[PDB]
């Protein structure tokens, strides 16, 4: 249904976190690398991952709520229904 | 008031119907389900909210073209109606009649016999890849509720599905998080109040409203012919109890509703003479929870079915809700049992096997202090063998470090809880049936007297022939003498409540005293009869040469129906027990 | 080359150390673990990547102040080192020595004895709420790998944790999705290639690099003293096999590495005379997979430990990877078994109980055609009772509709696979031990001859005394005669490979012919001995009055160590079996 995601991640690393909320695609690059500044702490924690949130309804733009880019990434964007609903992939 | 429904006996009849008449048909379905359930024992509120869906996925997808999969099967009432089983509802849940859940071995459209939560989406994925391996091009739909979203099988299978990209369908239910539970949940704890399953890899439509058949028909025909690629999951908004203004605010209060007044919801209050064991348990556990600090009970959403609501709001911090995940509980028990606490589990005799791993490894290898309350022992009565927990004496009592106890009445029920809450050097387990007895009051009225671990209990005097057993069985053993006691009391009855460690002293005394012995139990043959003869064998060097025949659950699955005839079917009405000795 | 490590025998020693020297210490740990494992049987690559973490969570959190929880226990080598068990590594995995996994009943810091995947985070949550209930203010850490992230207990327990907001710690491992498996996985299928479990309610830090102890120490001290509120989960990047340039590209190839050359990785090729049963199985199943269309094998990531890699890449679409979730498999079996297929499960005798629900309900109530390959029967040898699957004959053989079979050698192994792939009217199961025999070649070399369902097999001639049994046991029964055969062959041996349906004809013939009988099995007492006497009892009316003593796994958990002495410990070296009849 509608699209939502929060990132608890206390001390969300400032290496690479991204948000893009279109129709049924969504890229939510939530990431906790800690590769040099853990939160502000000494650590060579080489890491690699980002987050993906596709959506099984073309995410329309009725209500959007966002709180992010420092320690959380949190987004809520809507739709409901039909015309080829798939999440995490649209396989052929 | 059901015009359209007297015409349909399979979905081919309704294939050309229109949505406007589809809604009226769904309403007729609500009414027919209400009139049918008002006969007996129907898990109402779910199916009441489910009528809509049943309509949709019988209209769009053809069966047995498309292998549809429902949840546990409680909300299978509309499905059965629309699958050539409307005229059999006055016989559902009865003997020789319909099971209260989908049962594969009944009709060509009975796709996969459910009866345990979350045990379906895995089989649905299985059918999906299998049909893609036979080249066939079908659709496979798995319908479940949030009640099946908690357990493990659901999570693991759905992740693996999203991995395999096997073309399949999943259907989630109950947006408002009111669950879809096990059969005999009388009532869960009432609450006062997006599901990202993309990390599980599937496609997640819904929760759409499961209260306008227009919506669903404009979905499964519109996108989800085999053109669909990979797995899809369908959450649905469903007001459980929809269509019956009493249950509409009293769903759990009419979920497992007994034959009720279709006009007021009135149910039978005649059971107020003797209470159920499940009540006889939470009534009593508080008598140990008040006098003790760390007595905690553990349950997997079987509160009403275990009466433990007598325990929860009394001690709002010594009763825990884990959802329906018997595995996560039995360690969350042990995980507390290592804090010196005494956390004790109430979980149905059948529903334990859901967690038989942890009972074997995470407890008995740790010897942690966890007491188990195996509710619904053996013959559950009118819910089919998909709850016949007649293995508890088998899979538990084989473990070292575990103590197995089963009552005879409400007294012995709590005469032992005073023990299994007393001991915390190791784990133990309670095997109490579902039914009634003769119960003296609380340890106030002297019932909380702990008894020696591993001590039996002779309940009758009889020397030409012996008799043993426990669980509901010793009452039947009492009842076994009814055609026996008038024979000079050939029979003695010994409720050797301890299955392991056995009252090795009692059985030994029993052995040489009599010339014959007959155990009995409400379990398959891997339990008491096994252990007793295993002990009889080694002790046998003092002439383990007495005839011994364990009248256990015969090697078969006893169906739903009247418990009395289940005894008669399973060969456990007293006469069967009686006849056994009569041959000797 | 280990300066700092000869100084530490508990974390209090290293409390004041600095990160620069912490790294050197971790390196010394890599080297010491390599030199220790080069003695025997160490699950290397994980612990190699885990050294870093072990350091961090022994430095920051104090024990038994903070109840730390590891995964299955394979990567517990560094932990044991830093917990007063560095000097015992030359005795780990041996008799009387250390277990290869964390074992609560050993040391004050042995927090909760693991041995099965995902069975920990639940107990960690349990300890968390328990300590919050005793008023104590500690930290509880659960370390697991992605290998434990797949199963059910993990998902359910972690959801329930995120619900309860109980202050606790979780630690995930292996960012690159190489798993943390069961003990005896010789090799998984090599892949060529995040969680956001905040929806489950947790807090999810990582995967950070588990290759700079600086990183982790700047985390657990910096945020995760008890000031942390609720549960937290710690994924970690760990190159399994880190620190050993051979396993660094050959982790699974040195994961369960036997005593190897610390300079080249050389291992013992001496086993090339007779192959293991697990090889003797996937070698052979292909001889039925080539001649048949829908023969499919099912495994929960026990490929190498089941040899089924001989099956996977040969038939890239008839061998399936389900992760380590024995539940999701056994129905994904049945879910395929309803498509008329013949999907057949290879799952360890102990690891079955993880799924004993579905075997009871989702199969035997459906009578679906699923054949089980219970690998690692009973005494697993050098991995402790946390794999002693000596219950398979108990929990399975009690079910109606299920056929129980166990081999004697490679011949009978596949003489029966020709049966249990032939029959598909119902389910069946294979109980084969781990070890060796005397194996004639494939059905090419005449070993795939199916045998009558429920037909036993007399293997020796002997009339004063009988003998039975199956699994590895009949070889020992053969071996039982070694001190017996020279007594006029009092002994006959009957590998009655069918446990249910029993060869009721054979046992009957055996009964009256001899004056004594002795069964034997590699299972706890709820199995063959139980069923045989259950059948002996009812058939007993033809004088079931012959002495009978089931030498089964005694009621105890047999530890890790040498399989031969495990037989000696469990009373199963031939002399024990021998002595039994000798009393008569």
């Amino acid at each position: 249904h509608e699209i939502k995601m929060r990132f608890d991640m206390p001390g969300l690393s400032k290496e690479d976190v991204k948000i893009s909320v279109e129709d049924n695609v969504l890229v939510i690059k939530g990431e906790q690398k800690k590769e040099d500044s853990d939160d502000s702490w000494s650590g060579r924690s080489v890491s690699s991952y980002g987050t993906r949130l596709q959506l099984p309804d073309n995410c329309e733009k009725d209500k959007i709520k966002a709180e992010l880019k420092n320690g959380v990434l949190f987004i809520t964007i809507p739709k409901t229904k039909v015309e080829r609903k798939v999440i995490d992939v649209q396989i052929q | 008031p059901t015009p359209l429904l007297d015409t349909i006996n399979y979905p081919i009849h309704m294939k050309n119907l229109s949505v406007k008449e589809l809604k009226q048909l769904s309403d007729e379905l609500r009414s027919d389900v209400i009139f049918n359930v008002s006969k007996t024992g129907g898990h109402l509120g779910s199916s009441l909210g489910v009528v809509e869906l049943t309509v949709a996925l019988h209209y769009i997808f053809n069966t047995p073209q498309d292998k549809i999969l429902w949840d546990v099967g409680h909300q299978s009432y509309p499905h059965k109606i629309l699958t050539g089983r409307r005229g059999k509802m006055p016989t559902m849940r009865q003997t020789n009649g319909l099971s209260g859940f989908t049962k594969r071995g009944e009709s060509e459209h009975d796709c996969f016999g459910t009866g345990h939560s979350s045990t379906t989406i895995s089989a649905g994925l299985g059918m999906a890849v299998g049909r893609d391996l036979k080249g066939k091009n079908n659709n496979v739909v798995a319908v479940i509720g949030d009640g099946a979203m908690t357990a493990g099988q659901a999570y693991e299978a759905m992740n693996n599905a999203g991995y395999l990209d096997s073309d399949m369908i999943v259907i989630l239910n109950d947006n408002k998080q009111v669950s879809l539970p096990t059969a005999t949940l009388d009532g869960p704890s009432p609450p006062v109040g997006s599901s990202l399953f993309e990390e599980l890899g599937l496609y997640y439509i819904g929760p759409v409203d499961g209260h306008n058949i227009d919506d669903l028909v404009a979905i499964l025909k519109e996108v989800k012919s085999t053109r669909t690629t990979g797995p899809v999951l369908i959450h649905v908004v469903t007001e459980k109890g929809r269509g019956y203004p009493y249950a509409e605010r009293a769903d759990d209060k009419y979920h497992g509703v007994v034959k009720f007044d279709p006009a007021t919801g009135r149910q039978f209050k005649t059971t107020n003479k003797t209470q159920s064991y499940t009540t006889y348990f939470a009534e009593a556990l508080v008598a140990e929870a008040e006098v003790d600090k760390d007595v905690v009970a553990i349950h997997a959403a079987m509160g009403g079915g275990t009466g433990l609501n007598l325990f929860q709001r009394r001690f709002p911090t010594r009763c825990f809700d884990v959802g329906i995940a018997e595995q996560h509980a039995v360690t969350f028990a042990a995980g507390l049992a290592c804090e010196g606490l005494k956390p004790f589990c109430a979980i149905y005799s059948s529903f334990m096997q859901r967690a038989y791993d942890q009972v074997v490894h995470d407890v008995d290898l740790q010897k942690l202090p966890v007491r188990f309350a195996m509710d619904r022992a053996g013959l559950v009565g009118a819910d089919g063998p998909t709850h016949c927990g007649a293995f508890d004496v088998t899979f538990m009592a084989c473990l070292p470090n575990m103590i197995v106890m089963a009552p005879s009445d409400e007294a012995d029920l709590f005469n032992m809880v005073a023990t299994a809450v007393a001991i915390d050097d190791r784990p133990s387990c309670f095997r109490y049936p579902r039914g009634n007895g003769i119960g003296v009051a609380l340890p106030p009225g002297n019932k909380g007297v702990p008894i020696e671990i591993g001590k039996g209990r002779i309940l009758k005097e009889g020397e030409r022939v012996a008799l043993l057993g426990y669980g509901s069985a010793v009452q039947s053993c009492l009842g076994a003498a009814v055609m026996l006691e008038e024979r000079g009391l050939n029979v003695t009855v010994a409720d050797a409540r301890f299955c392991k460690p056995l009252d090795r002293a009692l059985i030994r005394s029993l052995a040489k005293s009599h010339e014959v012995l007959i155990t009995v139990e409400e379990g398959s043959i891997g339990g008491f009869g096994s252990h007793v003869v295993q002990f009889l064998a080694l002790d046998g060097l003092l002439d383990g040469k007495l005839k011994w025949r364990p009248m256990v659950l015969p090697d078969r699955y006893i169906d739903h129906g009247a418990p009395a005839d289940q005894l008669a079917e399973a060969g456990l009405m007293p006469s069967h027990i009686a006849a056994t000795a009569l041959n000797l």
